This record gives structure tokens, C-alpha cells and sequence, in this order.
């Protein structure tokens, strides 16, 4: 899956 | 004696309107307060363009930036504020949080590190990147947290420390309890989310997200992390609806690009799995109303 970004 | 140059590193925007008013700092500010990011960092830019000696400008500049989905800009202005005022703990939080994003694990633990020891409160006391780094990181918060129980801030640090080496349970459960401290802190949902997202949690997630939109609603790297969620659980209508919002917002709608050119190419793998060939061929042009209209999100 693709990345989330805090 | 005025200086001009230590801003050389910052590729600043070419035609910048707000180089012609009066106080683009005061205007930035009020962009912000309206959830305008990009209008916000425009201003900023322009501040660090005429006064580059003002640390407010630059930490602001890198604040609104990795809000507008921009680590790598956010990191060059926050270094400079970083030089201006070492003392600067929100500098110091927001380097952790984009070099976590950018994978730099070393600049991350010790952006952790100036966070908690720049403070008088607490400057008394197998991860393969960065080993006894990341542990020692881990010692000092939870020394920290003993002194100072029920701290948000302490709890989304150890979130963040988390996130850097996988542990999206721990991270998840601790940034959990700092919304249940500060739950109309946008950041903390949004950092929330992006752990659960991490954690193979996109459901959970989007929940998340949805509480930080309501908080601030031009919060462009949610509306980038919705579309991931969606992407995640092949929701590609829900997926292009929101990246379609997040480039119009983040170009800052009616007004260089890169961070945007890799969320057209992501829009366009979007497009071909949902089989629409017809709007894959209209990505390569980046112009956002075709896909505003298609979507329903404006006009026809």
C-alpha cells in the first residue's frame, strides 16, 4: 500500500 | 546591518505578489487562520525573501509547508530558524515529523532530542539506521513522561519516535491518548491517522482524518493521506475525489511543482485502475477542472 505522512 | 543571503538554499517562489505589501508576515498569519496554506507560505516566503534574519518567518514558513505536503521545503526553512533560535521547540518537533516523513532516521532522533532537551522542564535528564540513538530517544521520553504524566506532547513525541521504527501499535496507542488530551489539535488526529494508515488500519484512519478536516479544513497533507487510505482499501472514486481536492488546495486553486507532479502521476494510476482511459490522457496536461467537473467537486 502507499505511505501516510505525519 | 541588514542581511540578505543566508536564504540561498530556499528555492523561493519566482513571482511573488506579496514581495509588494506592506506586512506579508501579518497577512501570513491571517492566511493560516483562514486554513489558506499556500497563500500562507507565498507571504512567509516573501518575509524570508526581505528580513531572512527573522526567525518567526522561516519556523512559520516550515510550519505551513509540511502542512501543504512540502517536507522538503519544510526542512530548509525549519533549518534556518533552527540557526536563528536553537531553543525553538516547535522548530525542533516539526523536524522530527518531516524527517520521519523523508526517512532520515538519524535527523529525526535528534530533532526528538533538541525537542525535549531544549526545554528547562527537562533538561535535567535493534533499530538498524540509528540503534542506541532511537534507544536513548526512548529512555529520555519515558524519563520525561515520568516527570511529567498525561503530557500530549510527550505522548505524540513517543507516536512519532514510533512511527520511525515501525512500532504503529505503541505509536498508535500513544498518540491516542494525546487527542484524547487535545482532541482540536488538527496535527494530532492527522498524525493519528497516518500511524493507523501505516499500521494496515485505513478505516480506522479515515476517522482520523475526517476529525482533523473539521478542525482545519485546508489541511492539505489530510486530504493527501485520505486519498491514500482510499487508494489503500480501493475506494478510487472516494481516492480521486479527495486528490483532486488536495492539488487544487495545494497550488493554492487560482494562481514549480514536483511534490504536485508525483500526485498527478499517482491521480493517473488512480485513473487507469478505475478504467478511464479518456481522463488517464487529460493528467499529463495538470490542469485540475476537468477532474474538479468529472467529480463533481465544481460546475460543468
Amino acid at each position: 500500500n502507499e505511505l501516510s505522512h505525519l | 546591518g541588514h542581511m540578505l543571503q543566508n536564504n540561498t538554499d530556499y528555492p523561493f517562489e519566482a513571482n511573488n505578489p506579496y514581495m509588494y505589501h506592506e506586512n506579508p508576515m501579518e497577512e501570513g498569519l491571517s492566511m493560516l487562520k483562514l486554513a489558506n496554506l499556500a497563500e500562507a507560505a507565498l507571504a512567509f516566503e516573501a518575509v524570508c525573501q526581505a528580513a531572512p534574519e527573522r526567525e518567526e518567518a522561516w519556523r512559520s514558513l516550515g510550519l505551513t509547508q509540511a502542512e501543504n505536503e512540502k517536507d522538503g521545503l519544510a526542512i530548509i526553512a525549519l533549518n534556518h530558524a533552527r540557526m536563528l533560535d536553537p531553543k525553538d521547540i516547535a522548530v525542533h518537533a516539526a523536524l522530527a515529523v518531516s524527517h520521519t516523513n523523508e526517512h532520515n532516521a538519524n535527523a529525526a532522533l535528534a530533532s526528538l532530542r533538541a525537542w525535549l532537551l531544549s526545554q528547562p522542564q527537562y533538561e535535567q535528564l535493534f533499530f538498524f539506521a540509528a540503534p542506541n540513538e532511537y534507544r536513548e530517544c526512548r529512555t529520555l521520553l519515558h524519563a520525561a513522561l515520568e516527570m511529567n504524566p498525561n503530557d500530549a506532547q510527550l505522548h505524540a513525541s513517543l507516536g512519532v519516535l514510533y512511527n520511525l521504527s515501525n512500532n504503529y501499535d505503541s505509536a498508535a496507542a500513544n498518540l491516542r491518548r494525546a487527542v484524547e488530551l487535545r482532541p482540536d489539535d488538527a496535527q494530532l488526529w492527522n498524525k493519528l491517522g497516518a500511524t493507523l494508515a501505516n499500521g494496515n488500519r485505513p478505516q480506522e484512519a479515515l476517522d482520523a482524518y475526517n476529525r482533523a478536516l473539521d478542525i482545519n479544513p485546508g489541511y492539505v497533507r489530510v486530504m493527501y493521506n485520505m486519498a491514500v487510505s482510499y487508494s489503500n482499501m480501493s475506494q478510487y472514486d472516494l481516492a480521486a475525489k479527495q486528490l483532486v481536492r488536495a492539488i487544487y488546495m495545494q497550488v493554492g486553486g487560482t494562481t514549480s511543482r514536483e511534490a504536485t507532479r508525483s500526485m498527478w502521476d499517482f491521480f493517473r494510476m488512480l485513473l487507469n485502475v478505475m478504467n478511464r482511459p479518456d481522463l488517464v490522457e487529460l493528467t499529463y496536461a495538470q490542469n485540475v477542472e476537468p477532474f474538479a467537473k468529472e467529480f463533481g467537486l465544481q460546475s460543468m
